[PDB]
């Protein structure tokens, strides 16, 4: 509720497995709140997914993503190093909502079906040997 | 010298080899005016990346006079163990120019620690002052009146 649509891109559709759920894709400008509500009543850009779904509940995941922002805010405050991601998420219709989607997605089952093998070569591949600088973030990164 | 803390293994070895055969080779260079100021702030360098945030990045360092840069492992092991290696060749070639020529060693040794810039800091560590005004005093040798006697 804190950005503003701009146009839609009439060529991102693209239905998933399942119940008819589909994908979209969103160009967005961020502004605000009081700014977005003041200029509501008289008529920084980026992209973004969504994704659709009909017949299913979408309620523990809202109480889950509560909790995980609550632990992120206290986790922030006490001064500490650790990272979580709170995908937002509402649900509107009765088993209907709509989710948002994290940017460049990259579903661990693709690319195990892809590799067949372990995580340690897909990253010894893509980053390098583990002398490297970047391995060594990667790894810190991992552990956070 | 600036190539004797690579971070890989083989070419620290065959660096170190390269330069026991240049200084056999050529003894004057012992007591060079140039080489004492450089392998003095190296040391230093080291001793102030011994305790740097080791999770905060960049391991790089400029060495004060002279177009070069050093990195550092991660782990404060490592460090520590490569900067109590590197600390036994300074006294080494201190002690090896000290028993041939006194003089001009320590004139040059005296002509170091009259820098400006060395002195505000000098009341923190400063490892390289403290490593010259250690190493002037166990290699020093009897005066004009002491030094023909039996004993």
């Amino acid at each position: 509720p804190e950005a503003i649509v701009l146009d839609i891109d009439y060529k991102s559709g693209t239905p998933m497995q399942s119940k008819a759920p589909y994908l979209a894709k969103f160009k967005v400008k961020r502004c605000g709140v009081s700014e977005l509500e003041k200029e509501g009543l008289r008529c920084k850009i980026s992209w973004q997914a969504a994704i659709f779904k009909v017949g299913d509940d979408c309620r523990q995941d809202m109480l889950a993503l509560q909790i995980i922002d609550l632990f992120k805010n206290i986790f922030q405050l006490v001064g500490l190093d650790l990272f979580v991601f709170p995908y937002r998420v509402v649900a509107t219709a009765p088993g209907c909502g709509v989710i948002e989607c994290i940017p460049d997605c990259t579903s661990r089952d693709q690319l195990g079906r892809q590799t067949d093998f372990g995580m340690y070569d897909y990253f010894t591949r893509q980053y390098g040997d583990e002398s490297t600088l970047a391995f060594q973030q990667a790894r810190y990164n991992f552990i956070r | 010298l600036v190539n004797f803390n690579h971070i890989h293994k083989r070419i620290r070895r065959v660096a170190d080899k390269y330069l026991s055969g240049l200084v056999d080779k050529f003894p004057h260079l012992l007591w060079s005016g140039t080489v004492l100021k450089t392998m003095l702030d190296i040391l230093q360098t080291l001793s102030l990346s011994l305790s740097a945030d080791i999770h905060k990045d960049q391991p790089y360092y400029d060495i004060p006079d002279a177009p070069y840069r050093i990195t550092v492992p991660d782990t404060y092991e490592a460090r520590e163990s490569i900067v109590k290696d590197f600390a036994a060749r300074c006294g080494m070639i201190l002690q090896e120019a000290m028993k041939w020529a006194p003089t001009v060693t320590k004139s040059h040794l005296q002509e170091y620690l009259n820098k400006h810039q060395n002195w505000v800091s000098g009341l923190s560590q400063h490892t390289g002052l403290a490593m010259a005004t250690e190493s002037i005093l166990h290699f020093a040798g009897y005066n004009k009146q002491n030094t023909t006697l039996g004993a």
